RNA sequence: CCUCCGCAUAAGCCUGCGUCAGAUACUGACAAUUAACAGCCCAAUAUCUACAAUCAACCAACAAGUCAUUA
RNA sequence: GCUACCUAAGAACAGCUAAAAGAGCACACCCGUCUAUGUAGCAAAAUAGUGGGAAGAUUUAUAGGUAGAGGCGACAAACCUA
RNA sequence: GCUAAACCUAGCCCCAAACCCCACCUUACUACCAGACAACCUUAGCCAAACCAUUUACCCAAAUAAAGUAUAGGCGAUAGAAAUUGAAAUGGCGCAAUAGAUAUAGUACCGCAAGGGAAAGACAAGCAUAAUAUAGCAAGGACUA
């Protein structure tokens, strides 16, 4: 006779912050001498007369990098609290966005005040859009055809080494509909439980 | 698969650290310095093969000569039966006679 | 990991190589 | 005391006295409904019951009419990542019943993110009539 | 930095009534104390 | 029928593979000082 | 280990790829191939 | 009464209890020895209550409020009784010479190595002491070769562990 | 058959349960009919002191200042507690000044230690 | 519809279907078995003790059966 | 800590028949005659039925003892951790 | 496209140099009563001699040389001196996770016990995409196939 041979049981019982909250003072579209001295008094260099073409140089560089996925400049371009928004819903999607000659020039609206910049910038503008799918099939505006966008846009800058930066854009109630999409949606009703009834 | 998928670091060799550059010097120090040493006496290692070789079983054998009393005692005892091993099988093993 | 280069250096060439046959340069 | 040697007593000899305690103890919310004088107790498993009863005489005042003990046994059971059992110690609990009628019960003891919560806020979720087209754009 | 109710203030907290002294802290508490203690402390055997 | 060749007994235990017996003999003494060499966690049962 | 091979790889594809048209295992493994490829040869 | 092992009922549910320092080791020897016997009773109160809510905390799924206050009263019972053994140590060493509390011998055991045998308390002689007299404080020559063995492993690791540091220093000279 | 656990006072048959502890020290002695006889003196009485106005506290505050340790030695405890008495006498048996020649007959026996911490 | 089953002690084992929270009687945390039952004994020195048990009374024997106390 | 034998101190053995029994029938308990199943099984010797003993040279718990050319053996070269 | 595949240091090897609180022998890790028992004593055998029976190298206290010499020896397998002579002094043509230590560890686990003793961390095979067509070592010659 031959005993049997156990094997080892290990073998069988393996296991497997630079940005704000949002807008300090809503601007309500249809005073601000103290911020301005006190965003003077910590810059020490500031132009309000030539602020909004830097402000709609960085925007339109911005969009334009946004065409490109530039993740890297758009981090420096815009704030953090605003980078999930500029880069989320964009992803796996082409967009080709374009600028064309503005039809007023850009200029401030209001400013406001550890310490954090804030500057609301009012642009009436002209711009094109087209988004596409993974596919590269479009599903939103011409590519072709511009469309005028009136924006109010906020920028927020710390207060050592960081700039002028997107942080929020304020529409309006009364701004008119956004352009329509191409594709057909629906929209379910409320869900019914076995116990209950549709009323 | 018995093969890397990636290629190794790279191996930077410098030809001329000291060592390598000052590699063979006083080899001659017998025949260029009236033979007050010898050249055996530039090797450093084990002090049971300086300046000598031996198969196997002769560098047991001389090892256990010089320094087994220093031996640890596990090796020693190894020592022991690789000279036994060594010498049954240099002396009755082989091919030829 | 096995020590040498010539191996994994010829693996890498013939990757390329069927690399090139799979997805060709225009 | 603990973990220090206690002088041996031979008969006629001194009282045996402790000065800087070295006996820790934790009053417990006892796990099962105990009689309203009864009071539970986590002890060092070197303290007697006669040791926790002068403890609480002397240094709490408190009036100790009964002390009873058990030593539970702490789980072996548990292992490490390394099949090694992980020991609960065990420990000493201890049953002090209160004298004169007086009643215990355990007290009811335990009676940036501005940003986050406002942005949780603002989250401005994706109306279904949008279609995953990003609203952030003004077109 | 407000003291709490279980705070030493820093006048007591540094109050030397340390007297140097060759009494162990025992026979010193127990002289303090007025504890009596008459019994001798037979001899034991160590090893 | 086999295999139940295990009747556990503390008594036994002990007094069979203890410390104590184990010191009892030179020869368990070497037994304990090679446990003890290997760095065996358990020396005596 | 002072001295490996690292080579294997490509001395067993020499074998596989005058195998890869034969029918079941013979093309895949080389004890298999082996035998199967000198018959061809 | 009871309610020491518990804090001030204003303090419960707190999510944190402002606590002071803990003693130090030289705050504590400006104090008498009977302030250090009262200081030994506060801390071992507060030591209770603490020990009381972390308890509470581990039963209620809860944190402890403010728990580096155990720690600072761990500290401050170790630096009184550290600071009460240095008063002892040093009348023991002024009036005896004894630089250690408890009796004791450099022995040799069964198994031949050097201990520090603490002497016991006992009412008999060690001549008489039955349990004492079968405690073997020799080594009998069995006991070399295994000494020699266990200080050849003792040399092995040493090396080991001396060449793993020369290795790993030019390792890093190599580097950087 | 398991050896790596600790052997406790739960493990044995009766006999082995009742004879080991868990180290409680021993507070008298069994008599015939295994009678329990308690020592009184063997009982470990709390030397607990009375503390109505006490002024110090389980902690000390912030505002203390920082001092350096500096451990007492016997040295330093001969020099403040034993060198004046010395100096003021010798200026003008060392038992006046403190010193005894054996610990026997004391209460508290420093070497060996015969009292409790 | 079923069970020489069940409940306790001993021995053995050592937290191994208690609660909660995560997983699919697992993991983690929390809790728990309270001495009167049982164990852990005896201050010694001497000296004492022939007379079974078997309902212990008859009858029945041989294989001849620890009972350890007192000054 | 199985098993063989032994040591110390325990325990169990219904009912009927018989009458102080190595007595009869037959539970518990011990065993293992025959058959069937099982044959990597529930089981590295089991299950079901049947059967032998069942106040004794009985069965059995606890602790101890005898150790390898040795032990132990109502001798089967049986048993001494499958 | 799954399963996988790959990796480099965790350490190890060989040298050199240097000589390296409390508890616990009772059932170890057990606070606390009459000790006394206290140790010493050729290795054998495997194996070679083609069996085997005498015999058959084994930390020696300077390497080399004398010298495999004198000697010993079923004078055979084999064993084998000495007189004499007088050597100076931090590294790797080592391994790189089946290697190198057994070692992540003498752990887990196995054993009553003495003992034994692991594993692992960073488009291979097998399948799927896509079952199969008369005939046969499954291929070769081929063939438009
Ligand atoms: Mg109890
Ligand atoms: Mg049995
Ligand atoms: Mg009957
Ligand atoms: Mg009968
Ligand atoms: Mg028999
Ligand atoms: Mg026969
Ligand atoms: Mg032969
Ligand atoms: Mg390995
Ligand atoms: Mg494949």
């Amino acid at each position: 006779f031959t005993p049997p041979i156990y094997q080892p049981k290990f073998k069988t019982e393996k296991e497997f912050l630079a940005c704000t909250a949002g807008i300090f003072d809503a601007y309500v579209p249809p005073a601000s001498q103290v911020s301005i001295r006190r965003i003077k008094d910590y810059d020490a260099n500031f132009k309000i007369k030539d602020f909004p073409e830097k402000a709609k140089d960085i925007f339109i560089e911005a969009h334009l990098c946004l065409n490109n996925s530039d993740h890297d400049r758009l981090h420096t371009l815009v704030t953090e609290h605003c980078f999930p928004d500029m880069t989320w819903d964009i992803k796996y999607k082409t967009v080709r966005w374009s600028f064309v000659e503005s039809l007023e020039p850009s200029h401030v609206v209001q400013v406001r005040c550890n310490v954090y910049g804030q500057i609301t910038v009012r642009m009436h503008t002209r711009q094109t859009l087209a988004i596409y799918d993974r596919f590269g099939r479009l599903m939103y505006g011409q590519e072709d055809v511009p469309k005028d966008v009136l924006e109010y846009v906020v920028f927020e800058k710390q207060l050592p080494y960081g700039s002028w930066r997107m942080h929020t854009k304020i529409v309006p109630p009364w701004a008119p509909p956004k352009q329509p999409i191409l594709k057909t949606v629906m929209i379910p009703g409320p869900q019914l439980k076995p116990e209950e009834e549709y009323e | 698969i018995g093969i890397r998928l990636t290629l190794p670091p790279p191996k930077v060799v410098d030809r001329w650290n000291e060592k390598r550059a000052m590699f063979g010097v006083y080899d001659n120090i017998g025949i260029l310095g009236n033979f007050e040493k010898h050249p055996k006496e530039l090797i450093r290692g084990p002090i049971w093969l300086r300046g000598w070789k031996g198969n196997e079983l002769q560098r047991c054998i001389r090892k256990r000569k010089m320094v087994g009393s220093r031996m640890f005692a596990d090796d020693l005892h190894n020592l022991n039966k690789r000279i036994r091993y060594l010498y049954k099988h240099f002396n009755r093993h082989g091919k030829f006679r | 990991v096995k020590k040498g280069f010539r191996a994994a250096f010829r693996f890498q060439k013939e990757l390329e190589r069927q690399r090139l046959l799979r997805c060709p340069p225009p | 005391a603990r973990n220090v040697v206690y002088p041996l007593y031979r008969l006629g000899g001194p009282q045996l006295r402790v000065f800087r305690t070295n006996f820790f103890i934790q009053l417990v919310r006892p796990g099962v409904a105990q009689p309203e004088d009864t009071v539970q107790f986590r002890i060092p498993m070197e303290m007697t019951r006669v040791d926790l009863r002068n403890y609480l005489e002397g240094i709490y005042n408190v009036p100790v009419a009964a002390v009873r003990t058990r030593v539970q046994h702490g789980s072996n059971k548990r292992r490490d990542h390394r099949n090694v059992r992980i020991k609960k110690p065990d420990y000493k609990v201890a049953y002090v019943q209160l004298a004169h009628g007086q009643t215990f019960t355990f007290p009811d003891l335990f009676p940036l993110y501005s940003m986050l919560e406002e942005e949780r806020q603002q989250r401005q979720s994706s109306d279904p009539r949008r279609g995953g087209v990003p609203s952030w754009f003004g077109l | 930095w407000i003291d709490g109710p279980k705070d030493t203030s820093v006048e007591d907290a540094l109050e030397r009534t340390y007297v140097p002294c060759l009494k162990t802290l025992q026979e010193e508490v127990m002289e303090a104390m007025g504890i009596k203690e008459t019994r001798k402390y037979k001899k034991v055997y160590w090893y | 029928a086999r295999g139940n060749e295990y009747q556990p007994s503390n008594i036994k235990r002990k007094n069979k593979h203890g410390w104590v017996r184990r010191l009892s003999t030179p020869a368990g003494v070497q037994v304990i000082l090679r446990r003890m060499l290997k760095g065996r966690k358990s020396l005596s049962h | 280990l002072r001295n490996r091979v690292t080579d294997r790889y490509f001395r067993i594809q020499e074998v596989l790829k005058h195998a890869r048209h034969f029918r079941g295992r013979k093309n895949r493994c080389y004890r298999l191939a082996v035998r199967t490829v000198i018959r061809a040869f | 009464g009871l309610e020491e092992f518990f804090d001030d009922p204003k303090n419960w549910g707190q999510e944190k209890v402002k606590s002071g320092a803990a003693w130090t080791c030289q705050q504590l020897r400006n104090k008498s020895n009977e302030d250090l016997h009262k200081l030994w009773y506060v801390l071992l109160k507060e030591r209770n209550m603490l020990l009381t809510l972390e308890q509470e905390a581990k039963r209620q799924r809860l944190p402890m409020p403010s728990p580096e206050r155990l720690d600072k009263v761990v500290d401050s019972m170790d630096a009184l009784d550290k600071v009460v053994q240095e008063r002892e140590d040093a009348l023991r060493l002024l009036q005896t010479g004894q630089e250690r509390a408890r009796p004791g011998a450099w022995r040799r055991d069964i198994f031949g190595r050097i201990i520090w045998h603490k002497f016991k308390q006992w009412v008999i002689p060690w001549h008489l002491n039955k349990r004492y007299n079968r405690k073997r404080f020799f080594a009998l020559p069995y006991v070399d070769h295994f000494l020699r063995l266990e200080r050849e492993k003792r040399a092995r690791i040493k090396a080991r562990k001396e060449n793993l540091e020369r290795k790993k220093a030019k390792i890093l000279l190599k580097k950087f | 058959a398991d050896r790596m656990s600790k052997w406790t006072s739960k493990r044995g048959p009766r006999s082995f349960r009742g004879r080991k502890g868990r180290g409680a020290k021993g507070i008298g002695f069994l008599t015939s009919g295994w009678r329990f006889v308690q020592i009184k003196e063997m009982v470990p009485e709390f030397v607990v002191p009375d503390l109505t106005g006490f002024k110090l506290k389980p902690y000390v505050s912030y505002l203390a200042p920082e001092s350096e340790e500096t451990p007492l030695t016997a040295a330093q405890l001969f020099s403040e507690a034993v060198a004046p008495a010395i100096e003021k006498d010798f200026k003008d048996n060392l038992e006046k000044y403190g010193f005894e020649p054996t610990q026997e007959g004391k209460l508290f026996q420093l070497y060996p230690r015969n009292f409790l911490r």
